[PDB]
């Protein structure tokens, strides 16, 4: 059966610091294939963190598309690693960002991978 | 050995690698047989001197 | 021959390439080729004519 | 430290349109490692909809083996995405399919996401 | 809009026998961006199955980092595909290992998927 396939993958790798304010993590092509987003906290958030976090697009107005992550304190364990639940495909040049407010805390850093597929398309057969 | 590949992104990139063979060992002799002697399983040419890092 | 004919056609390329320092591999173009297939048909007419004498 | 590693990956993608019937969707080779497999709803489905998507296997008889999805109303954002727990080995050349059935939709379609690696193996030493 | 991303993505696909016992399972280099580390269970696990199986690395008191698993027979469809909520990068080269301990069961293997992109990083814009 022929099919046409992506190839081309890549891994995108930002850091920010959690400080209150908007960072351009990853650029995504037009027609990338987003296939895995996941952001890891880095450093020891305190207690009573009413800190927020949001991995989300550029463009759009509220810039939670991909993640949430509030609330470093109810369950810090499983509040450590968070993978988003989305696959999306880049209709047009990308940037996901993330949206961080209400920044109680420092010492405290978000780790952002982007693993995407290249819009490039090749013919399989098998 | 170098390893000069002007073909990348269809001959757009380059890339140039460098490769050696090498076999490096510490002077320590073993007894073909299985007599001892004061060099069979000794560095060969080497004291150690260890102090402190400071 | 008058087999069925095919004609073909070269579409036009377009798409975005690659901007900067990008391989040629994360964005292809795609040669389309486009084509027809011209097949024959059979028709035809016929007089007949009356007795020779007339 | 030696090991083999498979280094070719190709990610399929394919979109169906929630029509009841069986979708020949992903051709997998012999020996393709099947790392993700990720279903996402795209529409606007009505209440009362007792439609139910499977993503399986063409030769096996029950098409569920990746995923299951039905009720697409009871949350209208959990349900957006699904992504498969089970990766898979492929013994021989498969292909995975979407069985969709009592399609009370409309307009509603479905995104597959393969993303698989090839047989080939490299030694790599670190 | 530049950035740099990893580009070359290895699959390592181990298998061990759930005996007691550590088994050196998947050697990552030094840089190797860890996304993926998943835990299939084969065969099945007998009703008093008490076998615990932890993956994690190697140089760690607690062999655990990435998978904790134990009452394989509580749930047989869960417990059969279990997958790592953390993504990973190697300071040094490591080792992920599989610790199975109170061994009870006969036959049941498991086999370790990691999916890591390679310290390597080319320069893209898009």
């Amino acid at each position: 059966m022929k099919q046409k396939v992506h190839s081309v993958s890549y891994l995108a790798k930002a850091e920010f610091k959690f400080n209150n304010g908007v960072y351009n993590l990853v650029a995504l092509p037009s027609g990338a294939e987003v296939v895995k987003v996941s952001l890891e906290v880095v450093g020891n958030p305190i207690a009573t963190s009413t800190t927020s976090v949001s991995v989300g697009f550029e463009d759009e107005t509220t810039k939670n598309y991909f993640l949430t992550l509030d609330n470093l304190a109810v369950d810090d364990a499983s509040k450590k690693h968070t993978t988003s639940a989305k696959d999306y495909t880049a209709t047009s040049n990308k940037v996901v960002v993330a949206e961080v407010k209400n920044a109680n805390d420092n010492n405290v850093k978000g780790v952002l991978r982007v693993l995407y597929f290249l819009p490039s398309v090749i013919e399989v057969e098998y | 050995r170098f390893y000069i590949d002007e073909t990348v992104d269809a001959g757009r990139k380059s890339l140039v690698g460098v490769d050696c063979l090498l076999g490096v060992s510490k002077a320590r002799y073993q007894s073909t047989d299985g007599v001892v002697t004061p060099y069979d399983n000794q560095d060969y040419a080497v004291i150690g001197l260890v102090s402190d890092m400071e | 021959s008058q087999q069925p004919f095919r004609p073909r056609i070269k579409a036009q390329l377009s798409g975005s390439g690659v901007s900067g320092n990008t391989d040629f591999e994360a964005n292809y173009d795609n040669l389309e080729i486009l084509s027809q297939t011209i097949y024959p048909d059979a028709f035809g007419n016929s007089l007949r004519s009356k007795i020779k004498a007339y």
